[PDB]
């Protein structure tokens, strides 16, 4: 029931960026976790998703080499690292969970969405 | 078709390299049950009527 987004893209210069969500309403090793984003004008698009227990991970065609969807089975937390920040990554991000293997427009639990944006 | 008069064709005896889906990057609710998306490529059964 609890899946909250925090952090931001409040960057005065380019660099490594982190997002720190927490899953503290239900289990986190059963509900396959996910991470989506809605650009300011562009729709909710897939960013990353994880398996049930974190055993399988894959990304999109433009975020795979510069992202890190890190989950935490213990201590109830989850992070998304964004590396080599680019202007094509302006969005509001959501941590998510579902009974499948993430990757669903409608999840089991939906994040609030923190604004991450890269400006150079 | 729809959910009230859906058809069930035979899905076997034909090449199915489901990696042809994994470069899609346009789906919304790709989910897989009894199998992960990855491990339905190395092993995948017959009688897989779609
Ligand atoms: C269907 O179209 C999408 C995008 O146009 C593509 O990613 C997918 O591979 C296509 N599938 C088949 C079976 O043609």
């Amino acid at each position: 029931v609890q899946l909250v987004e925090s952090g931001g893209g409040l960057v005065q210069a380019g660099g490594s960026l982190r997002l720190s969500c927490a899953a503290s309403g239900l289990t986190f090793s059963k509900y396959a976790m996910g991470w989506f984003r809605q650009a300011p004008g562009k729709e909710r698009k897939f960013v990353a998703t994880i398996s049930w227990s974190g055993d399988s991970a894959f990304y999109a065609d433009s975020v795979k080499g510069r992202f890190t969807i890190s989950r935490d089975n213990a201590r109830n937390t989850v992070y998304l690292q964004m590396n080599s920040l680019k202007p094509e990554d302006t969005a509001v991000y959501y941590c998510a969970a579902d009974r499948g293997m993430g990757y669903g427009d409608f999840m089991d639990y939906w994040g609030q969405g923190t604004s991450v944006t890269a400006s150079s | 078709a729809s959910v009230y008069a859906w058809n069930r064709k035979r899905i076997s005896n034909c090449v199915a390299d489901y990696s042809v889906l994994y470069n899609s990057a346009s789906f919304s609710t790709f989910k897989c049950y009894g199998v992960s998306p990855t491990k339905l490529n190395d092993l995948c059964f017959t009688n897989v009527y779609a």
